[PDB]
RNA sequence: AAAAAAAAAAAAAAAAAAAAAAAAAAAUUUUUUUUUUUUUUUU
RNA sequence: UAUAUAAUAGAAUAAGAUAAGUUUUUUUUUUUUUUUUUUUUUUUUUUUUUU
């Protein structure tokens, strides 16, 4: 809806902190996205959520993995166990995602600093698969800049050639 | 972002094989027609004139009438002056299935059906059913009760104008005759006696076969209404078919519909 | 001292233009029924 | 002088969340307040003419 209600938010955040263990994949993918959007950050709650999602890394669907990774990346809260656990899972699901979701996941991975071909190879194939929608998203025209800065031209000659091209 | 030729090719491929499709493949078909409907909806302003009718038929045969494709039918109501009477008759039923069928569109539609040198049974049936539906369209007990009868008289006027040329057409089967006669009777349209004679002679000649061959079909109800229609209109239309139907009912050669 | 004419100031009435502020409602009657097969292509 | 047959019935009755496929004027009327212009009326001041 787009409404800010702080006082209620603090109580809900504390209660969620008290009940961290009961979260599912859907609950984490919702709570983390909402907290990232609204600006209210809790260090201990986020550490507990990342540690819990480390064990539940297999239960994420197409939406949850990408959304959780992007929300963690924008919050600058980058645990390493969560980083590896979520990055390894990307190869299984990469066929299902959409263009914008793949772009967001790639930006989160670039901020994750993994640079491992085993993880990165299917993501670039899928990005080439939906390159028309990939390069026609204004909400993220600046989001590809950091990805291509981190990886560099020596990584994907076709994607780099298309990027340099007018479009 | 599907190309213009791609949608046409896929639709034509999925349309022309519909007549004998296997059952367990139907549902998947519809999904293919729904995952890419929005592109057709936005491209609605670029399709060629017969391609519109083709796409509408391809969507209709798969029992699918999504709202996103409603503008296409609207275009058909605007460019109706280019189609042949056969295509116009098909467009009448297509429009009726799209809820687009109103009074003015049918009023403009009937002329193209009229312009044919020789009528065919599809055009006659489409005209009759469209006229009946648009007669049901006008409301007496409504907020516009001032011009109900002045509109019904006009509708009957065209009805007569298409009825006077009904002797030129061959009637493939009895149900077509029943539909035309039902519209005529329930709408109170006068018809010339020559067209009545041709209709009833054709019905007699066609109904001879099933009775004489003792098997293949005509339901007993159908014979009831045919006998009743002639009795209302007179025996002189077919002074032989009267006793012919009476004998056919006496022998019980026409089984019930639920039998 | 009185009358007429011209100019300036103030008050009231009418008309036109610009700006700002306030208000605009509703009452269940919408539609159904073909045997339709005419896209075009080197995938 | 043979190696082979197979058939009976009854009932009427309803549960309930999957992160989805629009957007193409903005304007008219009434009332109040302020500002500007024009017309009419009244008051004051100045100048000219006549008695």
């Amino acid at each position: 809806i787009g409404i800010n209600n702080p006082e209620l938010f603090d109580n809900l955040a504390e209660r969620a902190l008290a009940v961290v263990q009961d979260h599912d994949a859907r609950d984490i993918s919702k709570t983390v996205t909402a907290l990232a959007h609204f600006g209210l950050k809790d260090e201990e709650l986020f550490k507990r959520l990342a540690s819990h999602a480390a064990s539940i890394a297999d239960q994420f669907d197409a939406m949850g993995l990408v959304n959780t990774a992007h929300a963690f990346a924008r919050t600058n809260f980058l645990q390493q166990d969560m980083a590896v656990a979520l990055s390894e899972r990307s190869v299984y699901v990469c066929r299902l995602l959409d263009a914008g979701e793949t772009r967001r996941l790639l930006w989160a991975l670039a901020k994750f600093q993994v640079r491992d071909p085993k993880i990165l190879t299917p993501v670039f194939n899928r990005c080439l698969a939906l390159h028309y929608d990939f390069f026609a998203d204004p909400t993220g025209s600046e989001e590809i800049e950091e990805i291509f800065d981190f990886y560099g031209p020596n990584f994907c000659p076709p994607l780099y050639q298309l990027y340099i091209s007018r479009g | 972002n599907i190309d213009m030729s791609s949608v046409k090719a896929f639709s034509t491929r999925l349309f022309k094989t519909r007549r004998g499709c296997a059952k367990e493949t139907l549902d998947i078909r519809r999904k293919v027609l729904l995952a890419m409907s929005r592109r057709v909806g936005v491209l609605a302003n670029d399709f060629d004139l017969p391609s519109l009718l083709g796409v509408l038929q391809c969507y209709t045969v798969h029992d699918l009438t999504p709202f996103h494709l409603e503008p296409l039918a609207i275009r058909a109501t605007n460019h109706v002056g280019d189609f042949t009477p056969h295509e116009c008759a098909t467009l009448a039923h297509v429009l009726r299935k799209w809820r687009t069928m109103r009074l003015e569109v049918c009023e403009r539609l009937v002329e193209r059906i009229c312009t044919s040198d020789q009528l065919t049974h599809h055009m006659a049936n489409a005209a009759m059913i469209a006229i009946r539906t648009c007669f049901n369209q006008v409301s007496d007990g409504g907020r516009n009760a001032m011009n109900a009868e002045p509109t019904r008289q006009k509708l009957r006027a065209m009805g007569e104008q298409i009825g006077c040329r009904l002797d030129e057409v061959e009637y493939p089967a009895l149900p077509v005759i029943l539909s035309i006669l039902d519209v005529v009777v329930t709408l109170k349209i006068y018809v010339p006696k020559k067209c009545l004679q041709v209709i009833f002679s054709q019905a007699n000649d066609m109904v001879a076969i099933v009775m004489e061959q003792k098997d293949d079909p005509i339901t007993a109800e159908e014979g009831r209404q045919l006998q009743a229609l002639l009795s209302h209109y007179g025996n002189d239309l077919a002074p032989e078919l009267s006793q012919r139907m009476k004998e056919a009912f006496r022998e019980g050669v026409l089984p019930d519909e639920a039998s």
